[PDB]
């Protein structure tokens, strides 16, 4: 820049003109062959939407994302991308997670049937059983319901959705743990949605 | 809450006024790790103030920092351990500091502990040379040999037993020989595991052996000069 | 400007025609068939003459509009032929030898730069909207192919696709097309 | 009456919507299709595209100057007549109002000229009223 | 280069703290909660809460100097729940938005080896 | 019944009121707003509010020597020159880090603005160009002073870091033109005197005079 | 033809995963062979100037 002041009327001066960061989640290895199963479905909206490097360190079991100083445009994409694979990892289906990646106010809540009450093995069972409902019937129910996810683990169980729903389907199963019989909470889960459909 | 209708407690009756402006008054260190590590800054810290001395010097004589071997080492492969560092010598901006502790994360933990196989827990309290008095523990996992087709590998409580004898001496062999910087060379680059599974080789296959957790208990007499040393004086300017 | 101090530093022809243009006007004249190309290749040797007929107009001068002029000899075109543009804009006129009037110096354009120019100017007094669409999207506003007048009289150009508007009791012209 | 009948990646969605009752409590596309419409009208004018070369002045409005030069406008009604009412609509709409209001007080005057004439009455008054209108 | 505090994300079931402090937590630097800036009382634990939350104690660092922060996540731990929930996520996509530069990512919640009772008795504690 | 209400001038925000030469101006920034105050004996009233968001508080202000333009940085990380004649935001600009230091010229003429990151602009006032950007060191900006005569062609700025650090620079020729790593702490304060002569007031407890020259004469006086 | 003729080829697939070996990103940076029903080189149609045999079916 060549260079030098200029002196205007009353004296005065004039002159003239003149961060890759990273990610670590790991994999459980029951969650890590259907991530090699699909995951040519799952870097793509990674790379090509967000502009994030990936890898995945099978070595250790990980999944690292790396975020350009100069490709990615938006900062928060390194952590949606993260939230999207921890979902994945912890059990949801590819196309749920990928919602998790679209929007930007979907969350994941977690917690035990201990948590709720201390039940003993066969007891335990069958709770996850009341939980599942033949065929799935409650938990399908229960998702189409409140437009959330559920997923139980073995004891853990996990919701996908939005706050105020995520919050509502875990009421309705939290009272399941406890042992309303699932006619009665189908009724119950009838009423609410019928109340927010019409909201 | 900070709305009209949440109705006034017995609470609200004489605040204070901010004026004091406390990371003005406050004030920045930098502190440093011993010589085993590479990277030996790391980070700084804030004291309250520094019209008593005595305050500076005390709290900086309490502080105790907690990095990552990775964040000190420079490898990004020693991410799940984790040690504690004490500061307790401080001079000119600048801390020095020793070891004081190690720890996984507990990712790492909940990671390592999966469903089919059993877990040895070995607990080991015992003292260096420095009078460093001090407690370990080591974990193992029962792993399956080669052309295992049992779903499960579990071992005998007698095999068991066996392992954590085994462990329990070579523990203590290793840190009552050694002294507590010998203690953190050797405990970086995963020697006292390596020297677990190399011996009990012979009893059961194991996996993922690693010296789970390091705690001080009692310190010795203090020694300004070890420190000093262990980090591998100074005029002023003349002010008048 | 950045680095105060001021030193000197395809190449887009059309634009820099165009500007030209914008400085030159309005001077302007257009070649007349036909002793003008290929017809006047007859008949000397190692030196051709292509007769220049190039009608002058300039609407600001009715007189000296639409008036045979014959090229410079000093011009680097002089008598040249088989050149592509229509339209030639001069700098200065003169009388000289034969009585004979010739121009100074030259830029060749055509008819959408000279609809540009002279847009941004004053002398293109459009026609009524013109079988081709004219949607008006507000009352005020609406699309339109006109052909202008560049013009005691002057002549046409290419009918254009134009965005103008109704203000002050007129259709000014906004952008083109 | 006669004009003929007739995905994004990122989405965004609302804090009731989706379930942010939080920020409802807080709560804190016409410009588009503007846009749009401003696009199709480009589409068609540059889908039309013929440069054959057409009159500057329009027969009607020539023969309506030559009229108001002579000071008698038989021609101009005589065409005017002529006409096709779609025709006659279109150019009534678009004659000129500038200032000097040349082009309508010749037409005025013209249709004047035909009254005294005293023939196609009817469509002499129902021309002034579409000037009118 | 840089600076590095902790950013210490307590996301209980029904509020919402975001303590950033320095290393060794000792100097406690900006802490602000969920009702704190949400003037109600449902919305003390909402992931808006503390998305407003987090986005000032960013201001806050970014006053003192600190440009990037290690962060602990936290649930109520004991014999409650023990796993971060959406506030704590909230929070932590809100701050990294706000672009102070994330270092290492843990989530320490208290794990009782052998608990004692739990608050709800025999018949279950909540419906 | 009729009311008339008393609002506070000064408050919440933490960032320096300012005045002109004359008394008769006084900008002052509520948590969202920046009051001016006319200061007359007797009749001091009220100029006019400004009132761009009530969310980003601001976080520093100046105004010029004479009341003429305003000057403020927001949370957002932008500065907004505002006229204050005509009474509008004439000009907005990001500066691309949080600033916190601000110092326009005796004149009326230069600002320069400085920001945590420790790179450091400065902008001519009338008009909204920066004139050259200076990387500097590297801790937190402290404080800014220029040093510049009415009509002269020789005008320096002196920065002060976090750090015990304080560079002056050449304007005219854009160099480091002297690193002072003098203090222990940050350098709250800063002045430039004609012979040349150095003030730099480290807040840890020093005050320090250098002699110093436009050649590489520059000694601790 | 030379529809059929690639349709009745022996495909070859490419089942590289970007990832597993190293950041296969924006900014910068496995094959096995099925058999078909017939061989290009074996199709009872070569050296017919007119003719299409479906080995298909």
């Amino acid at each position: 820049e060549s260079k030098t002041v200029v002196v205007d009327d009353q004296g005065k001066p004039r002159f003239t003109s003149a961060k890759f960061e990273s990610r670590k989640i790991m994999v459980p290895p029951h969650r890590m062959t259907p991530l090699r199963n699909s995951w040519t479905k799952i870097y793509p909206p990674l790379v090509e939407h967000l502009k994030l490097q990936v890898r995945m360190n099978l070595k250790t079991k990980s999944v690292e994302l790396r975020t350009n100083p100069k490709f990615t445009t938006d900062p928060g994409a390194l952590q949606k991308g993260a939230d999207f694979i921890k979902a994945f990892t912890l059990g949801f289906d590819l196309d749920d997670s990928i919602a998790l990646l679209r929007l930007d106010d979907l969350y994941i809540e977690t917690f035990e049937v201990k948590d709720v009450k201390t039940l003993t093995g066969d007891h335990l069972s069958r709770a996850i059983g009341r939980i599942a409902g033949k065929d799935g019937k409650t938990k399908f129910a229960i998702e189409n319901a409140t437009r959330t996810r559920i997923v139980l683990a073995d004891s853990k169980i996990h919701i996908l959705g939005g706050f105020t729903h995520i919050r509502m389907a875990r009421e309705s199963v939290v009272s399941l743990i406890l042992g309303s019989p699932p006619g009665k909470v189908y009724g119950n889960l009838r009423t609410v949605a019928s109340r927010l459909k019409e909201r | 809450a900070v709305g009209k209708n949440k109705r006034l407690s017995k609470g609200k009756k004489g605040q204070k006024k901010r004026v004091v402006d406390p990371f003005t008054r406050k004030e920045w260190f930098d502190i440093k790790a011993p010589s085993t590590f590479e990277n030996r800054n790391v980070g700084k810290t804030l004291v309250n103030k520094s019209t008593g001395l005595k305050s500076a010097s005390d709290a900086l004589k309490g502080r105790v920092v907690e990095v990552c071997l990775a964040d000190l080492q420079g490898s990004e492969d020693h991410s799940f351990r984790k040690i504690k560092l004490r500061v307790d010598e401080v001079q000119g901006k600048n801390l020095l500091t020793n070891f004081h502790g190690m720890d996984f994360t507990t990712d790492k933990l909940r990671s390592m502990v999966r469903k089919w196989q059993t877990l040895i827990e070995a607990n080991v309290t015992v003292k260096t040379s420095d009078d460093y008095v001090l407690r370990i523990f080591a974990i193992a996992f029962t792993r399956k040999q080669a052309n295992q087709v049992k779903r499960h590998s579990y071992a005998q409580s007698s095999h068991i037993r066996a392992i954590r004898k085994v462990i329990s001496e070579i523990l203590t062999k290793e840190v009552q020989g050694s002294t507590l910087a010998q203690l953190t060379s050797k405990l970086i680059p995963e020697v006292i595991n390596k020297e677990i599974e190399n011996a009990t080789k012979d009893i059961f296959p194991l996996q993922n052996i690693h010296v789970r957790k390091v705690k001080l208990l009692k310190q010795p007499k203090f020694d300004v000069g070890a420190l000093m040393a262990l980090h591998g004086e100074e005029k002023g300017k003349k002010v008048t | 400007n950045i680095a105060v101090v001021i030193r000197n530093e395809v190449i887009q022809i059309k634009l820099l025609k165009q500007m030209i243009c914008a400085g030159f006007v309005d001077h302007v004249a257009v070649r007349a068939d036909v002793l003008f190309p290929d017809d006047a290749k007859i008949t000397n040797r190692t030196s051709i003459i292509n007769i220049p007929y190039i009608p002058v107009l300039a609407t600001r001068t009715p007189n000296i509009e639409d008036c045979f002029v014959y090229i410079h000899p000093t011009s680097i075109l002089n008598n040249l032929g088989e050149m592509p543009p229509k339209y030639m804009l001069y700098y200065s006129l003169h009388l000289g030898g034969n009585n004979k009037t010739r121009m100074n110096t030259l830029c060749d354009i055509a008819s959408t730069p000279l609809a540009n120019i002279a847009r941004k100017g004053l002398l293109l007094t459009y026609s009524k909207p013109l079988g081709l669409k004219t949607v008006n999207l507000s009352p005020t506003e609406r699309y339109c192919y006109v052909v202008p007048r560049f013009g005691k009289i002057g002549w046409d150009l290419n009918p254009i696709a134009v965005h103008q508007k109704k203000q002050k009791g007129q259709w000014t012209v906004i952008k083109f097309i | 009456r006669s004009k003929p009948k007739e995905l994004p990646f990122f989405l965004q969605l609302s804090g009731e919507k989706v379930g942010d009752e939080a920020s409802v409590r807080e709560g804190i596309h016409r410009r588009d299709q503007e846009a749009q419409k401003k696009l199709d009208a480009e589409e068609q004018m540059n889908k039309f595209k013929v440069t054959g070369r057409l009159g500057f002045e329009s027969h009607f409005t020539k023969q309506l100057r030559e009229g108001s030069q002579s000071k008698d406008y038989s021609s101009l009604l005589a065409t005017l007549i002529n006409f096709s009412p779609a025709a006659v609509d279109l150019e009534i709409r678009s004659l000129n109002s500038f200032e000097p209001f040349d082009e309508i007080v010749w037409f005025i005057d013209a249709l004047t000229q035909g009254l005294k004439s005293n023939k196609n009455f009817e469509l002499y008054e129902t021309f002034m009223s579409l000037l009118f209108k | 280069s840089q600076v590095f505090g902790v950013a210490r994300i307590y996301a209980s079931f029904n509020d919402t703290f975001v303590h950033v402090t320095d290393l060794s937590g000792k100097e406690t630097i900006a802490r602000v909660t969920g009702g704190m800036k949400v003037k109600a009382d449902r919305d003390e634990s909402s992931p808006y809460a503390a998305m407003l939350a987090a986005q000032d104690v960013a201001a806050k660092c970014k006053e003192v100097g600190i440009t990037a922060v290690h962060v602990k996540i936290r649930a109520t731990g004991g014999t409650r729940t023990k796993t971060p929930g959406p506030g704590g996520q909230a929070a932590l996509r809100a701050l990294a938005r706000s672009g102070l530069r994330i270092g290492r990512i843990e989530d320490v919640t208290p794990v009782p080896s052998d608990s004692t009772r739990k608050k709800g008795g025999r018949r279950g504690r909540r419906l | 019944y009729k009311g008339i209400s008393l609002n506070p001038i000064y408050a919440g925000s933490s960032a320096v009121a300012t005045v002109s030469e004359n008394g008769k101006i006084l900008a002052t920034p509520v948590l969202d707003e920046i009051n001016i105050i006319d200061l007359t004996p007797g009749s001091r009233k009220i100029l006019h509010k400004i009132s761009n968001e009530d969310e980003q508080e601001i976080t520093a202000l100046k105004l010029t020597p004479d009341g003429q333009y305003l000057t403020y940085v927001s949370q957002a990380q932008l500065l907004k020159i505002f006229h204050l004649k005509t009474g509008k935001v004439v000009r907005s600009m990001k500066i691309s880090s949080p600033s916190y230091i601000l110092d326009a010229d005796s004149t009326s003429t230069l600002l320069a603005v400085g920001g945590t990151d420790g790179s450091i602009i400065v902008v001519d006032i009338e008009n909204g160009y920066i004139t050259h950007s200076f990387k500097g060191h590297g801790g937190t900006i402290s404080s800014l002073k220029f040093y510049g005569q009415l009509n002269s062609k020789i005008w320096l700025l002196a920065s002060g870091d976090t750090n015990g650090m304080v560079k002056v620079w050449d304007l005219v020729k854009r160099k480091c033109l002297h690193t002072l790593q003098e203090h222990t702490s940050a350098v709250r304060g800063l002045d430039i005197i004609e012979v040349l002569n150095l003030l730099s007031g480290g807040r840890d407890d020093i005050i320090n005079l250098w002699d110093f020259n436009m050649k590489k004469k520059c000694k601790l006086l | 033809k030379k529809r059929v003729i690639d349709d009745e080829d022996d495909k070859e697939v490419d089942t590289t995963l970007p990832g597993w070996g190293e950041w296969a990103g924006a900014g910068s940076k496995f094959i096995k062979k099925v058999k078909g029903v017939v061989n290009k080189d074996k199709r009872r149609d070569k050296n017919l100037q007119n003719v299409i045999i479906n080995e298909k079916v």
